């Protein structure tokens, strides 16, 4: 998911 | 949101509308008068609120009816229908809570669950709460699966799941109230450091990032508006699209330069023709002045024609001197118009070698989040779960994530070191054949009404199979398995005796040298109490770094940290661990991603249960026997802990409905 | 509806860059050579104009004739009438040119002259011979 992106 | 409406939100439900699932269980209400629906919706929301306000104790139908008001507490069968529905589908009384009614004297039905990861554990707890006989078969010597937590002394670092991605609507919010999770917020500030080891100036930092965000939107535009989704029969990946977008931005940079210098030549060529006219006029003026001079040298007295000559040539000379001055006027205007255009040129390049490297870090970050090379991600669908993202700050579990699976594992029949080899399912029941992981010849046989399979997608993908299904899984299921992507990302845990980094910086990046190695040790985490730094290996790097020893890996880790903090401020690490998730036989990767050619619909297919053929031909259509939970089965929350957790809840509900029957559907 | 402002992405441009495997590098080279072509064309015409500028050095300063201011007179001297007849022969209907040649006659006085001395200075014949050139 895009959610993990820093 | 707050109150009853906030409870529906915290439970991922619209507060003022009935869901498809509710429509199935209450087709009398949703097809009925709007007034009744609002009574239903309030009852639902109020019950949710009650459970959410206090998640450490079971919420009974009695306790619920007690705290309801008129006219909502008048129809007690409606309240019971609702309460049961919410209990069955694990919206209330899920996780770890004190039971008011001690578990029923005798169990009903028998379920074998493969894997004691979070999805497995969640379902098991539910099924036990429903009064079923449940046994989990774990291949590892521990529970948790992809929730792995390194422990040694005071050092605590997650090699698997690490971040709780916001508490707004997160089932993990409920869990964190039931379990002592030390949840600490993450400061999103991430300073970058180039290959040399020096910070990227806030000028570049902000302008490259903006370009990244802009490049993303551009791909989205390419997808929906320009419908650029199939190229040479093959589906377009996010990587392909980003490349195409960048090329067109380099193309524009050149197109701009071409027409700018094209303006200069047209003006310089206007000047060329004007100067030719001026040279051809200063030539005729030169000759005409000579003629007038010779006419004036004829001293008088002179006749009228000779007088006319002098006058005529005088008029003609001032007439040509008029033109030349009007042309020197024009020359002055075109000559400064060329100093205008040559002063401010368009952009020289789209992105420099320094720029493109920092842009690659941003790609690496995206490759980390999706645990995969951007060339594998679906252009159209890679971000299909964005709409369901939770609200609030992202948090880390400071005492290690394992505290959660372990807490869920309490009071459950879990056979560790038990590798399932074969699943046999027939109209009359199921047998699961497992071996002992230590001495592989020692064989076990398990007989059950139902099997819940929580095998990772990487495991399910193995060829030749690690687990054999008898009969073989249907084509529609196996195609979903092949289509879906199962990514990879790794972690390097570095334990020191002293903090030599910025204690208020949670994460800092490192910019690689090449596109090829952008994922390699590109990010570092400072999240834990003890002096621990955690380094990510993403993208194409993750897969390759697994064929490299820990010493060499930690070598490159120290090298990078030395370049950033000082070659003598970085001591030797006391303890080091390096994960290898693709190599791990009980994972065969890290977590699923929407591969190119796949969609969110494949996740649905993965969750669909299997019903065996009849034993006796002509015998009635059998009960479904093989069920699937897990991270790769939940369309709206894949590749996460909460998603796994939820899929377990989903299956436990579906299985209980099948084997204990639904009393609430009347 | 539209690309992010500053991003350039047209349907036509996408098809061109993805026509084949190296259609991307082909297009970017044809523009790189077009840029070199136009850039060296700039220095060429810059050199041509640099040479033409040196030929115009000095301007037309040693060729300018000082301003002659004279007040407009109403009387036609025999001299002035004769200048006029020749100015018609050389300029035709350019009343401004004729006025400057004579020196002290307004453009209207010249126009009047045409009508006044019409038959006596055969201005019909003088104008028809001017047209013959
Ligand atoms: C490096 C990394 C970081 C992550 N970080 C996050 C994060 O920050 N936030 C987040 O929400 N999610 C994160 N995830 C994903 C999350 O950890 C998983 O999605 C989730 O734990 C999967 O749960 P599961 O029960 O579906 O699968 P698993 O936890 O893999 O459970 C499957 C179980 O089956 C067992 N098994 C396998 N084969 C057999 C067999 N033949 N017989 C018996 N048992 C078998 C396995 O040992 C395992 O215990 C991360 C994953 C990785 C790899």
């Amino acid at each position: 998911p895009r959610s993990f992106a820093a | 949101p707050s109150g009853v409406e906030g409870a529906a939100f915290q439970s991922r439900l619209p507060h003022d509308r009935m869901t498809s699932q509710e429509a199935a269980c209450f087709p009398d209400i949703i097809s009925g008068p709007q007034q009744t629906q609002k009574v239903f919706l309030f009852i639902r929301n109020r019950t949710l609120q009650l459970w959410l306000d206090n998640p450490k104790i079971q919420l009974t139908f009695e306790a619920t009816l007690q705290q309801l008001e008129a006219p909502y507490n008048s129809d007690t069968v409606l309240v019971h229908r609702v309460h049961s529905y919410l209990e069955r589908h694990g919206l209330i009384n899920f996780g770890i809570y004190k039971r008011i009614k001690p578990l029923p004297t005798k169990k009903t039905g028998k379920v074998i669950i493969i894997g004691s990861g979070v999805s497995g554990l969640a379902a098991a707890r539910q099924l036990q709460s429903f009064g079923m006989d449940v046994t989990l078969l774990e291949a590892r010597d521990r529970v948790g699966g992809r929730v792995a937590t390194f422990r040694k002394g005071n050092y605590v670092a997650d090699l698997g799941a690490m971040v709780v991605t916001g508490l707004g609507g997160n089932p993990m919010a409920v869990v964190s109230k039931q379990v002592n999770m030390e949840l600490a917020k993450i400061k999103q500030k991430c300073p970058l450091y180039e290959a040399n080891g020096q910070a990227v100036p806030k000028e570049k930092d902000e302008m490259v990032e903006q370009e990244f965000n802009r490049l993303l939107e551009a791909t989205s535009y390419l997808s929906h508006q320009l419908d650029f989704n199939v190229l040479n029969n093959k589906p377009v990946s996010l990587g392909q699209a980003l490349e195409v977008v960048i090329q067109l931005q380099e193309k524009h940079v050149k197109d701009e330069q071409i027409e700018h210098w094209k303006k200069i030549v047209k003006t310089q060529e206007e000047l060329k023709e004007l100067l030719n006219k001026m040279v051809n006029l200063k030539e005729k003026i030169k000759e005409l002045h000579q003629q007038y001079k010779e006419a004036s040298e004829v001293k008088p007295p002179r006749d009228i024609t000779a007088e006319f000559l002098v006058k005529s040539k005088h008029r003609d000379l001032t007439a040509l001197c008029k033109e030349y001055d009007e042309l020197a006027e024009t020359q002055g205007k075109l000559e400064e118009k060329l100093q205008e255009l040559e002063a401010n040129p368009p952009s020289d390049v789209y992105l420099s070698s320094r720029d493109r490297q920092i842009l690659d870090w941003h790609f690496a970050n995206l490759e980390f989040a999706n645990a995969t090379p951007l060339s594998t991600l679906s252009l159209k669908h890679w971000d299909q779960d964005d709409d369901f993202e939770f609200t609030g700050s992202h948090l880390t579990v400071r005492n290690g994530y394992s505290c959660v699976p372990v807490a869920l594992a309490e009071g459950l029949d879990i056979k560790l070191n038990t590798a399932v080899r074969q699943v046999r399912y027939t109209a009359s029941g199921c047998e699961v054949i497992a071996v002992n992981t230590r001495s592989t010849s020692q064989t076990f046989i398990y007989k059950c009404d139902a099997v819940l399979c929580t095998l990772p997608l990487g495991v399910l993908k193995q060829q030749p199979p690690a687990v054999q299904f008898v009969p073989p899984l249907p084509e529609w299921k196996t195609s979903a398995v092949q289509r879906m992507g199962f990514g990879n990302l790794n972690k390097v845990v570095l334990c020191f005796d002293r903090v030599f980094w910025d204690p208020s910086v949670n994460l800092f990046g490192h910019v690689g040298s090449t596109t090829a190695s952008r994922g390699e040790l590109f990010l570092f985490w400072n999240l834990y109490k003890a002096p621990i730094l955690l380094a990510l290996v993403a993208g194409e790097a993750a897969g390759i770094m697994e064929n490299i020893s820990d010493d060499v890996i930690v070598g490159r880790c120290l090298a990078i940290l030395k370049g950033i903090f000082g070659s003598s401020a970085v001591p030797q690490p006391k303890e080091t661990v390096v994960s290898r998730w693709r190599a791990d036989p009980w994972a065969r990767g890290s977590y699923s991603y929407v591969a190119a050619g796949s969609s969110g619909n494949d996740y649905d297919l993965m969750a669909q249960p299997i019903t065996p053929g009849p034993s006796i031909p002509g015998a009635p259509q059998p009960i479904p026997r093989l069920f699937f939970a897990g991270e790769h089965t939940i369309r709206n929350y894949p590749a996460t802990v909460h998603g796994a957790l939820l899929s377990g809840l989903r299956e436990a509900g579906r299985i209980a409905d099948q084997f204990l029957g639904a009393m609430y559907t009347l | 509806r539209k690309p992010p402002k500053g991003m350039f992405l047209s349907q036509e441009d996408v098809e061109a860059v993805s026509a084949n495997a190296t259609a991307a590098t082909t297009v970017l080279r044809q523009l790189d050579m077009e840029l070199v072509s136009v850039k060296r064309q700039i220095q060429n015409i810059k050199q041509t104009n640099s040479a033409l500028k040196e030929k115009l050095d000095g301007g037309i300063e040693p060729y300018r004739l000082p301003e002659v201011i004279q007040k407009c007179n109403a009387r036609w001297t025999t001299e002035e009438q004769l200048l006029a007849v020749q100015a018609i022969r050389k300029y035709g209907r350019d009343f401004q040119a004729i006025s400057d040649v004579i020196g002290n006659k307004s453009v209207v006085q010249v126009k009047n002259f045409f009508v006044n001395y019409r038959r006596r200075f055969n201005i019909d014949e003088v104008l028809q011979e001017w047209e013959a050139e």
